[PDB]
């Protein structure tokens, strides 16, 4: 089998790259969900799908969008025209990082949500619980 | 639930009334009317919960309503009671004796739900103080929407929360029997930070209410979910992977003790269900003689089998048998009959399967569909309207007439047609002999 | 508040010096099977036999299973009873033979009895006393250790041998601390932390435990009961750990195992050594396996050389059949489905059909068990069909009498009720005829 | 090209109102059987219907699996289609139901949808920094790191998390190496070398690789065709974890489980979901199982059952045989060698057997796909030995006649050709006959 | 490849001209015109490559040379091209169900060839200089017949040639993109040109191999273990639907094969009606099947079939017949063993044997050969005569006169019913 080691790396090589393009992270978008038993906890889980914070995205990104319009507002007749003024160029840089920025934040907003979603089927707590041995301690266990 | 129009798609339950009257049509089923007043005596006596190990026997011709009946019964049943459906051949495996799979399908049909109590400690950390040497001490503030405290830490508590690494803006979660951090997440303040994100953060609001909360939850386990989790050290994997092998009888007997001493305890309530059993006469004799006995235990559910062999030979046995079952559990078991449509009910149905395809019928075409279905089966007629739409589709025409579905008709076949033409070609088609002329001149 | 088939058999309902009772223990008739079961109830309480077998022979709803039930609640649920169905011996990860001899062990019990001394308490003072060195040496010695521990109505102070020392330090116990040490072994524990001290420190992630009741000095006595086949599994699994052996098996699955004579030699030694010590005693138990018909001629077998065996249990077994042939042979036509070899070695009793008076009480008693009332006239309907049909289906059909009684806001079942239950469930007979 | 039986059958061969022509297709003949696959066609293009099966019964050699796989054709190949055989459903690691169900979830089909954002480039900086106060963190009391990236049309500064320079650490990336950062996960993974740097060291072992093109932070959109039970088998077999019982794990063989009903609800309910939120469309297929006689008495009264689910693809069956006694059963002589009430639930498509003309015509079509010339008397030969034994006889004959012309030098197979080939290769009667 | 010899080690070919006419006697094998003539027509088919999925039936009675056919045609077809030869009994396995063991044979058959293009340096190391950090400085030294320069290390580099250690003076293999080392003994053999060379190197595989590369993380000692286990289906597709995409792009080419089965008269109906289906999909072998039986119930019915075969598959296969032989191709059939196993008979020998083959079995009379040289061997004689076979034929028995004597003397033997006499006396 060491000769064969050369072969197995080859088709690897081969296989790889058409296998790494087009596929999508099942794992991101919580379509595995049997380890999340092992670590997580139900009334946790739940407390964090609770406690999203997707109207503070959605908030940030209407004031920046707001301010944008503003900004266009002075501004006016927007182009990408090669820049000849200090200000003109400016203000258009600058209305490209917010435009970035709230491209950064809707992101990051999809992100947490499928972050926070992530539940267990069952709990570690609910494992422990039926687990548990009763109430035995070792007060009263045998020795022998 | 994820779902396409399927067979019995139409029935949201048993069309009863208050004193357990069926209605002519309701909840997606007409007629069989005994069958149904049957089936809400067996339903009422499922939610009653005092009655454990009752077998009922549905008989009747085929493409009566057996099936239709139990998606009724399941329905009216809704959730919170278990309803483990399963087939005759299920419980064949090369890993399961056929004991150990009926044990788990009646296990899998009784719930417990289960109440565990939890103190907890929810809130972001504005400010964290710790002075070290002799043990270290230190003091922390939480603070809420509403409420904000500084709490001392012990030594233990200072370790924990290094062994954790927690800095200001998370949000954590205490449990104050024992002390375990849990981090929830980070604020929404400290999001802007950096430009891409670990895999670990979340960013999270700060709770509301009182720092402190008690809270109980109940779960909804089943007796089988209970068996395998204290079987192994990782059985809750073997709940959905199917590799649980044949738990031990002792660990049976460990859990029935432990559930009885929670429900003694008030913590724990049984939920008993229903075991449906498609098709019982694939079943082998082994196996309905542990049935026989399954069903005198204090914890066993409410078994309903299907079956619509006459005398028929029973699995593993020489002889025949009334219903293609043994004479004792027969003697154990009350059965709901079934009885043939007529013509009406028969429109009926076809009138609500078309419905339910969202396909507009004509009176003509429904005529026709009815008459094919009294000469020759339902399930025809059914299967022949959604053909039928399609055609119909096909000529650009919205509504199916007479034409479509004598098109239909042609096309495909029935049982009858097909048995005249196969036995008009015998030739031609391979025999139990095999001898089949391929050639033609 | 559930309802199984045999709720109301609470037992055999003999009485001391004679025999059964008509209508006693929830038993209506079948005197002399029940008075068989009490004399096999009085073997098994004697403890000093192995091997007896007893066929419970008769038709169907005659009463074998309420016999074995029976016997099973008359020797207590101290003595382990392992119900079993002669098709569950047939499985997948081991041979049949395996599955038998493992249900053998698990019908044979021990109760160890331990007592133990153990002082229990908060620590208050910890102090050792210093006394004059043997070797000199000018060196700091500690003959003693002196633990004050404090407990409700009660309070003492030990003069422990300087022993204690190591296990203080490796359970790292404090002033304030709540510990448990066994007078003849010099171990300690600590459970936690006084709830006196539980104010001192806003938070703190240790558990905080009661003081405990009683004087320091308690002396218990620990019962615990374990079946041969418990010590075999424990001796034949790994202890669990972060061993190499033990993470083998994490990744492996654990099917059933033939477990080698040798190690049940081995418990047997062990059990045998510490029974003569005193602490231990054994109890036989019964092994019940219901429908022996199924079992095949290798389980028949089989069953013939185990019964020899010195320790071995009461089996009772119970069959429905007349003269049919024994599952995996050919010719064989045995009385029930037991094969001839195996009769012989055991005794059995029989269960009669009932009368019409038999089949009434039975019905009656059993609709007070489920908590109904019926009406004389729907009683006697119940047990004509009950006489007409069988028993087990009046005895079903009472439940769907009372739900239809109580859809007619009725508080009583009536001979309409029967009826109409009647009409909506067929029995096979009726059915068979449809 | 490879040419296999079926490679000619290019589709249906259907008008827009749905009548079939003659000859289109690759197609000759079986008009009423190809417009019943173009009804079903349309009903599984439908995605409305679930459990529906049509059982396509007829003589050996008429066209069944060529119907089966012109029905594959027309959906394409974004629609699942999964072929069986009676026999494929015995395996000896799982019970034959579990089986039958996985190739039941195996033919529905789920295409989701999920936008990622990279970074990628050639790493320049690396500059990692603490806190502004030793009292701020813990231990190290690690910071910020700030990377600088290159590309093809610029270059960016980023701000990471410290998990993303423990995950660059532990790639082993230095300066120069060419990187790519997951925003969706957090992952960094490490291409390779930049070829600027590939003269550095005359002798060395690094995997160089270009500088990559367009921006450095490119968002794309990743669709996936993705069947149910690929998420079920992700489940009962999750790849993470990197402990030694993982690793171990990871070793062992990988033998079917009887997946319980719970992780398929659990599936269902997480894909609803996302087929709710517009992330994920179903695309139901078609589960083909030819030679359906082989099938136990078991299988069939499973197959009732799964008929009956929620989600079910459209089961096309196909059988060769009639009045045929059930396989797993002593007394039930059935139509098709099907049990009656898996019948009663099917639609059964006739395929009738063929003439003289359709099968010259056939034989014509075959060799034209062949790249192979016949003269039109050895083409009439051909035809009427086809006609006195079997179509199929003579269209594997047809191979080995232009292997016999070639050995001649002629580029057409002549009569003479056929003739010896006749000789030289039997068939079944002729056979039957000489062992006689 | 060293072996002992075989009973068909003399088959080296299938005999065929250009014009694949089968001469009488060469490459080994002695008449069998028209089912030589046929395997060349199937040998071709399998050359050209552009047809898939076709069964060849070889029937006939036994002895007549079905399987020295198929060694015929292995041979003639050469290496480079896969040829899988498996009982029919080798299916029944307790840990592959039959059509997976079916399809993985069937998988075995198709060969892809698949080149790698690798810079290695080849030369006679001299120098070898590594220093400590000042993270490492390290310069090696390659000489060859016309060359002699020094190599300025890297890291890595350095650290894999400290892990092979290799010494001075002993020639050595570095790959530029592995970073493999390959070491080789003292410069018999000697570096015959330039320091960096370019030579591709070409894998050959099957389709089963990548479908086990593929299924675990590290199938491929499944291979060797033979521990696969039935691969899932999905990973089937993907490797055939990359093998398509490699064939268009260029990179790897497909090498179709022969699967050959001796004893299909023992495959079960499940089986057959698998092959019937795996015959028509692309990526389908060429199936040789051999059976020996004129009428048989097929393995798993209860009914008789033409060859022991379902009609289903006879109507998808050619059967090639082949025919009985004669007193003169017996002649010099066992002339050819007797070559083959280095015996030296004498004509009239020759001609004994060739009566008895002809009598009783032409696989009798060769086996014959190889006693009668032992026996000769005792007489210190080079040449076996007649008399040296007449010995062997005395004490080694026939079938038919093996089955006289039990006939003969039934009663010493243990019958169908299980008696016997043991007893010498009454
Ligand atoms: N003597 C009895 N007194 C009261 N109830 C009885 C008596 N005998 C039987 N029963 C009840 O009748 C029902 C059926 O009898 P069982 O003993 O459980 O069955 P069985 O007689 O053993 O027949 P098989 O072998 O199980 S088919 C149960 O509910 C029993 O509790
Ligand atoms: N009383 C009824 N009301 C409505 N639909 C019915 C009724 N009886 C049968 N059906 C329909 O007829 C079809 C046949 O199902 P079923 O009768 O359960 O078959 P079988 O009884 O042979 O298993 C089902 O799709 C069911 O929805
Ligand atoms: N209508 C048709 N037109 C052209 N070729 C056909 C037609 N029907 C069958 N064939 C050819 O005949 C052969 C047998 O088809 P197949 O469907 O595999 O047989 P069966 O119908 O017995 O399953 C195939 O190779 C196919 O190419
Ligand atoms: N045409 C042939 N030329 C040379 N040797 C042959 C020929 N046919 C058979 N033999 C020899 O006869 C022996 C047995 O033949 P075998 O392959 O077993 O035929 P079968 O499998 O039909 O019995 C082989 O050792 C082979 O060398
Ligand atoms: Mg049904
Ligand atoms: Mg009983
Ligand atoms: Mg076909
Ligand atoms: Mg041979």
């Amino acid at each position: 089998a060491s000769d064969y080691k050369d072969v197995e790396r080859t088709l690897l090589k081969l296989f790889k790259k058409n296998n790494q393009v087009n596929r999508v992270d099942l794992d991101f978008l919580n379509l595995v969900f049997t380890l999340n038993d092992k670590d997580l906890t139900s009334y946790h889980a739940e407390e964090i799908s609770k406690l999203t914070c997707v109207k503070n995205f959605v908030e940030e990104v209407n004031k920046l969008r707001e301010t944008n319009k503003q900004l266009q507002e002075e501004f006016g007749e927007a182009s990408f025209l090669n820049f000849q003024d200090a200000n003109q160029y400016f203000k258009y840089s600058n209305k490209q990082k917010l435009e970035g920025t709230v491209d950064m934040l809707n992101f990051l907003k999809m992100v947490n949500k499928l972050r926070c979603d992530r539940r267990p089927i069952f709990g570690k707590n609910l494992i422990d619980l039926l687990t548990k041995d009763r109430r035995v301690k070792y007060d009263k266990s045998s020795i022998i | 639930s994820l779902s396409l129009i399927a067979a019995h798609s139409h029935i949201t339950g048993l069309g009863l009334d208050e004193n357990l009257q069926p209605r002519p049509t309701s909840e997606g089923m007409v007629g069989q009317l005994q069958a149904r007043r049957a089936a809400g005596v067996i339903l009422k006596m499922v939610q009653n919960g005092t009655i454990a190990g009752r077998a009922v026997l549905v008989a009747g011709p085929p493409s009566t309503g057996k099936t239709a009946l139990a998606m009724g019964v399941s329905q009216s049943l809704g959730k919170d009671v278990p309803f483990t459906a399963i087939a005759g051949s299920e419980i064949f495996s090369l890993e399961l004796s056929k004991t150990e799979a009926l044990t788990q399908a009646f296990r899998k049909s009784i719930g417990i739900k289960i109440k565990e109590e939890t103190e907890l400690i929810e809130g972001e950390v504005v400010e964290i103080q710790i002075d070290r040497s002799g043990h270290k001490q230190g003091k922390l503030t939480i603070k809420t929407t509403d409420m904000e405290t500084i709490y001392e830490l012990g030594n233990k508590m200072i370790d924990g929360l290094t062994k954790e690494k927690v800095l200001a803006g998370d949000v954590i979660s205490i449990d104050k029997a024992s002390g375990k951090i849990t981090k929830l997440g980070r604020s929404f303040a400290r999001s802007r930070d950096y430009d891409a994100m670990g895999a670990d953060t979340r960013f999270v609001q700060c709770p509301e209410g009182e720092l402190q909360k008690r809270k109980t939850v109940v779960h909804t386990v089943s007796l089988h979910e209970i068996d395998v989790i204290n079987s192994r050290t990782q059985g809750f994997l073997a709940l959905f992977t199917g590799d649980t092998g044949e738990i031990r009888s002792e660990v049976r007997d460990q859990i029935n003790t432990k559930v009885a001493e929670w429900k003694e305890e008030g913590k724990a309530e049984i939920v008993p269900g229903v075991l449906f059993i498609d098709e019982v006469h694939m079943l082998d004799i082994e196996c309905f003689s542990f049935i026989n006995r399954a069903l005198e235990d204090e914890f066993a559910p409410i078994v309903m089998m299907a079956t619509n062999r006459g005398v028929s030979k029973t699995r593993g046995t020489n002889y025949k048998s009334p219903h293609g079952l043994p004479l004792d559990l027969l003697d154990r078991s009350i059965i709901i009959t079934t009885k043939s449509y007529n013509e009406q009910e028969i429109k009926t149905i076809l009138s609500i399967r078309a419905q339910e395809e969202e396909v507009e019928l004509s009176s003509d075409a429904l005529d026709l569909l009815t008459k094919t279905g009294v000469e020759t089966s339902l399930r025809y007629s059914s299967n022949l309207i959604s053909v039928a739409q399609q055609i119909a589709m096909k000529r650009k025409n919205n509504t199916v007439e007479v034409e479509d579905v004598k098109r239909a008709y042609l096309l495909f076949l029935d049982s009858a047609r097909s048995v005249k033409y196969v036995q008009e070609n015998e030739s031609q088609y391979i025999d139990d002999q095999g001898n089949v002329q391929i050639s033609i001149a | 508040t559930r309802t199984a088939a045999h709720t109301h058999i609470k037992g055999l309902g003999l009485d001391e010096s004679g025999v059964a009772k008509r209508v006693e223990g929830g038993f209506v008739g079948q005197i002399e099977a029940r008075e068989a079961c009490g004399v096999i109830v009085d073997l098994i309480k004697a403890k000093k036999m192995s091997g007896r077998a007893i066929l419970l022979a008769g038709g169907p709803s005659t009463g074998k299973t309420a016999l074995a039930l029976a016997i099973s609640q008359e020797l207590g649920p101290k003595v382990p009873f392992c119900p079993l169905v002669g098709s569950e011996l047939y499985s997948v990860e081991v041979k049949k033979t395996e599955t038998l001899m493992e249900n053998f062990r698990r019908a044979i019990g021990l109760r160890i009895k331990e007592t133990k001394e153990v002082y229990e308490g908060e620590v208050t003072e910890l102090t050792p006393e210093d006394a004059e060195n043997p070797l000199g040496g000018y060196g700091k010695t500690i003959s003693h250790v002196i633990v004050g521990l404090k407990s409700a109505k009660g309070t003492k102070t030990l003069r422990l041998d300087p022993t204690i020392y190591e296990s203080i330090q490796r359970e790292k116990v404090s002033i304030g601390d709540v510990i448990y040490i066994e007078a003849n072994t010099g171990a300690v524990k600590r459970v936690g932390r006084s709830d006196a001290y539980a104010t001192e420190f806003d938070l703190e992630t240790e558990e905080y435990v009661p003081l405990p009741k009683g004087e320091v000095h308690k002396k218990k006595e620990i019962v615990q009961d374990v079946t041969l086949h418990d010590l075999d599994v424990a001796n034949a699994r790994p202890q669990g750990g972060q061993d190499v052996i033990s993470m083998m098996g994490q990744l492996l699955k654990p099917k059933k195992t033939e477990i080698t004579e040798k190690l049940r030699q081995e418990v047997n030694k062990v059990v045998a050594k510490y029974i003569d010590q005193g602490v231990a005693e054994l109890i036989p138990g019964v092994l019940f396996i219901d429908e022996v018909n199924m079992l095949d001629i290798e389980i028949f077998t089989y069953l013939n050389k185990a019964l020899e065996s010195n320790i071995a249990p009461v089996v009772v077994l119970a069959s429905n059949r007349g003269m049919t042939t024994v599952r995996g042979t050919e010719d064989v036509i045995s009385p029930h489905g037991v094969p001839p070899d195996l009769i012989d070695r055991l005794l059995i009793v029989r269960t009669l059909p009932y009368d019409k008076d038999e089949i009434r009480t039975i019905i009656e008693r059993r609709a007070t068990v489920e908590r109904l009332q019926v009406e004389s006239s729907a009683l006697d309907l119940l047990a004509t069909m009950g006489t007409e049909t069988s028993l087990r289906y009046a005895l079903q059909l009472l439940a769907p009498c009372g739900i239809l009684a109580q859809t007619s806001n009725r508080k009583e079942i009536v001979v309409n009720d029967v009826n109409e239950a009647k009409l909506l469930f067929l029995d096979a007979k009726r059915s068979t005829k449809i």
